[PDB]
């Protein structure tokens, strides 16, 4: 039933290879459709290696009895996006899609900018408290970001939300934030957010004291 | 010949929900329209389809009997119903047309309308500060319910460095985001910067000064 | 060998009267069908088509007929449907192959082809490899028709539409199926 690799990672100018694995595919019709971030799905192949108007001829596809590839030729920044495949299965009389296969651009290794922020003092009030460390602009996109409170490494109260890869220098940013009790908050003093990373020599280190 | 499909919806878990999908170009004229659906981070999931010109339609075998696809020609607007909603059934619902020279795929694509399918209630954001060679300055964004949040830096001034990181799903059944900006450390002291937070289901409009 | 006017023929017959040629004592080649990428679709049930090429049968029966995408699945064996039940259906035990291909350009009109017809009602299930072309007036109620086809006395033929703009799911596509004895 149409399966994709999970992602493929491609440096730019070099040629993506997405395969599409199904059984008994069509000997004519394998659909490719390119979706980025918040966007509708858009035909980019269709027909095994037909490609519609305004579609670069730098997509191409190909197909051989049970699994169909799409071609991205020279792959640039501007195409981070999920590749899903679809055919018409006659025997089944559905659309199928495939699994989806994201995308992404190798880069020159990136340093994350590490940025630390304290909890305001109208947070406080409120009688919870958050705070938040900023990694800005990296790659690779695998980072390591451990809460270390007074030497004391931290677990559980974590939460990562890491942003798409860019449009331009194909970097992701991600943001982690520890959020506890104003209670709990006041029972320590020296909150750090040690960042591993690539291209890193040795961890850095962005902390504060409480006040 | 565009798709024009429903506002986003928040409808309470078991309940039915229906979504509209009206072609801009007059009638749907002699086309067939497919409904696909999308969960939060997961893959594309077609449901059925309908051909409004001969009344009708089919369903996916995983949705037959849960999906009702009904359309009017008098507005020339494509209705799913979808009952018994799930948890699971959260997702951004796709109306696009079924092509006709690619022996099977979909032309054109609709925008897209999202359910989500909580039993939380609506609430508005609370925006607190986030204060600082270069530097970095934002606003956090905090508990708030549905998912859809604009973002705006100083009413649209400053937008080069700006990351706005996706909402996170808090176990308090609400949402939590934080928006970031990249500035020169020589412009603290002198250039002001002020985030707009726009969450239109609740009419919450707030702005909030960031400064040392 | 009379392979050639089998799938390159102009019309084909509706699937409720669907067609048969007694291919026998011929060269029949069985890798130009699967190289040759104009068809959509090609299933093979029981046989193999990569030993096909190298196999002396007794006799072969071709049918052919014109249905739409969504009703694709109907011919194969064990499916039910409005096809393999009132208009073609396949023997459990079947050996052979299934081809069909789109038939968009040729079988569909803009105004609408009403040329190609579908049983729609029966009383009794058809046999495998049976063809009913009659033309009785169904009952389905308890006022017996006989003639009249008032309410509750339909005309089991009906027709589809086949217009080209809609979904490939309502297009037309020309089968042809192969059976090996």
């Amino acid at each position: 039933e149409l399966t994709q690799p999970p992602s493929v990672s491609v440096a730019p100018g070099k040629t993506a290879r997405i395969t599409c694995g199904g059984n008994n595919i069509g000997r004519k019709s394998v659909h490719w459709y390119q979706q980025k971030p918040g966007q509708a799905p858009v035909l980019v192949v269709y027909d095994d290696s037909d490609r519609p108007s305004g579609i670069p001829e730098r997509f191409s596809g190909s197909n051989s009895g049970n699994t169909a590839t799409l071609t991205i030729s020279r792959v640039e920044a501007g195409d981070e996006a999920d590749y899903y495949c679809q055919v018409y299965d006659l025997w089944s009389s559905d659309y199928v899609f495939g699994t989806g296969t994201k995308v992404e651009i190798k880069r020159t290794v990136a340093a994350p900018s590490v940025f630390i922020f304290p909890p305001s003092d109208e947070q406080l009030k409120s009688g919870t408290a958050s705070v938040v460390c900023l990694l800005n602009n990296f790659y690779p996109r695998e980072a390591k970001v451990q809460w270390k409170v007074d030497n004391a490494l931290q677990s559980g109260n974590s939460q990562e939300s890491v942003t798409e890869q860019d449009s331009k220098d194909s970097t992701y940013s991600l943001s982690s934030t520890l959020t506890l009790s104003k209670a709990d908050y006041e029972k320590h003093k020296v909150y750090a957010c040690e960042v591993t990373h690539q291209g890193l020599s040795s961890p850095v280190t962005k902390s504060f004291n409480r006040g | 010949v565009q798709l024009q499909q429903s506002g986003a919806e928040v409808k309470k878990p078991g309940s039915s929900v229906k979504v509209s999908c009206k072609a801009s170009g007059g009638t749907f004229g002699n086309w067939s329209i497919s409904w696909v659906r999308q969960a939060p981070g997961q893959g594309l999931e077609w449901m059925g389809g309908i051909a409004p010109g001969r009344g009708e339609a089919t369903y996916a075998q995983k949705f037959q009997g849960r999906v009702t696809i009904t359309t009017d020609e008098s507005t020339s607007t494509a209705y799913m119903e979808l009952s018994s909603l799930r948890s699971e059934d959260t997702a951004v619902y796709y109306c696009a047309r079924e092509t006709w020279y690619t022996s099977g795929g979909m032309d054109v694509w609709g925008q897209g309308t999202t359910v989500t399918v909580s039993s939380a209630s609506t609430k508005g954001p609370s925006v607190f500060p986030l204060a600082p060679g270069t530097a970095a300055l934002g606003c956090l964004v905090k508990d708030y319910f549905p998912e859809p949040v604009t973002v705006s830096w100083n009413s649209g001034a400053l937008t080069s460095g700006v990351h706005t990181f996706p909402a996170v799903l808090q176990s308090s059944g609400l949402y939590s985001l934080s928006s970031v900006v990249t500035v020169p450390s020589s412009s603290l002291g002198t250039q002001t910067y002020i985030c707009n937070v726009n969450h239109k289901p609740s009419n919450t409009k707030v702005d909030k000064k960031v400064e040392p | 060998c009379p392979f050639g006017e089998v799938f390159n023929a102009t019309r084909f017959a509706s699937v409720y009267a669907w067609n048969r040629k007694r291919i026998s004592n011929c060269v029949a080649d069985y890798s130009v069908l699967y190289n040759s990428a104009s068809f959509s679709t090609f299933k093979c049930y029981g046989v193999s088509p990569t030993k096909l090429n190298d196999l002396c049968f007794t006799n072969v029966y071709a049918d052919s007929f014109v249905i739409r995408g969504d009703e694709v699945r109907q011919i194969a064996p064990g499916q039910t449907g409005k096809i393999a039940d009132y208009n073609y259906k396949l023997p459990d035990d079947f050996t052979g192959c299934v081809i069909a291909w789109n038939s968009n350009n040729l079988d569909s009109k803009v105004g609408g082809n009403y040329n190609y017809l579908y049983r729609l009602f029966r009383k009794s299930n058809l046999k495998p490899f049976e063809r009913d072309i009659s033309t009785e007036i169904y009952q389905a109620g308890s006022t017996p028709c006989n003639g009249v086809e008032g309410f509750n006395c339909y005309f089991p033929l009906q027709s589809y539409g086949f217009q080209p703009t809609y979904g490939v799911g309502y297009q037309p596509y020309r089968v042809v199926v192969l059976s090996f004895e």
